[PDB]
């Protein structure tokens, strides 16, 4: 069992750790001591309905605009998955228009990944930490604002009970990143290939790490079944919000709030 | 816009 083909297996997954910590400075680790009240470092301010939002002030229809501002904000977590997946054996080497394409489908499956861990099943960290924005206030915004970000908080609280830490994540985005089944790509087996062995990686990283959970890798796997479902219904949302004919008018704080989501 | 920032950043 311990032999060198596993010890190989240990040593991609201290590889992608490694890289993982160096690209991503917003861990894990760091959201779940904020959300459960750890660090008194400037405690976030609890955000909960119209009243404590205007208490809150420490922050082209209007959809739109909330849309191309979460992508503007963005642009540094693209930045950081980009540099991890360079830290990928192999990656670099695959043509110049797949990797484009792996990671233009896997980013947003990764912000999602890593907006999960700042939530819990209350609300979600904004303003860099200094804020907690409930889930139900969220919810209780009118129409088609409401039901932004609900099926986010319904991922994230069941993602973030399989209790995987920053070790594991590392390896999981990675594997989201090789995804063999990306529109347009042009040499899938080379992908494929590296998932494999980020397949295996993972596989042994969570047995050694999750003696509780058995079937923990296929519940992984199916996680990534509705990060993808999440992405796509964005498009939903658009045809949503263009169909609307009611009062989209959004207070201001609560579009910069919604900018510093996804 | 987002494919730019891609090509942009594996450079
Ligand atoms: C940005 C801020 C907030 C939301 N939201 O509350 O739904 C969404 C976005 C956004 O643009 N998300 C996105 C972009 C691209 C692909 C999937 C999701």
């Amino acid at each position: 069992q311990l032999n060198p083909e596993s010890a190989d297996l240990r040593a991609l997954a201290k590889h992608l750790y490694d890289s993982y910590i160096k690209s991503f400075p917003l861990t894990k680790a760091k959201a779940r001591a904020i959300l459960t009240g750890k660090t008194t470092d400037k405690s976030p301010f609890v955000i909960y309905d119209m009243n404590s939002l205007m208490m809150g002030e420490d922050k082209k229809e209007v959809a739109i605009r909330i849309f191309q501002g979460c992508q503007f904000r963005s642009v540094e977590a693209v930045q950081e998955i980009t540099e991890y997946a360079k830290s990928i054996p192999g990656f670099v080497n695959l043509d110049l228009n797949d990797q484009v394409t792996l990671l233009k489908y896997g980013v947003h499956e990764i912000i999602y990944t890593m907006l999960a861990s700042l939530m819990n099943k209350d609300g979600v960290l904004i303003s860099e930490g200094q804020g907690f924005m409930t889930r139900e206030f969220l919810k209780s915004l009118r129409k088609p604002f409401g039901d932004f970000m609900e099926p986010k908080f319904e991922f994230a609280v069941k993602f973030n009970a399989l209790e995987l830490d920053d070790s594991d994540l590392a390896i999981f985005i990675a594997v989201i990143i090789l995804s063999g089944d990306r529109p347009g790509l042009l040499n899938v087996k080379p992908i494929e290939d590296i998932q494999d062995n980020l397949l295996q990686a993972l596989e042994l990283q969570l047995k050694l790490n999750h003696p509780e959970s058995s079937q923990l890798f296929a519940k992984l796997l199916q996680k990534m079944t509705d990060l993808r479902q999440i992405v796509t219904e964005h498009v939903q949302l658009l045809q949503v919000i263009k169909k609307t004919e009611t009062d989209m008018s959004l207070h201001p704080l609560l579009q910069e709030i919604y900018k510093d989501l996804y | 816009g987002l494919e730019d920032i891609i090509r942009k950043a594996l450079m």
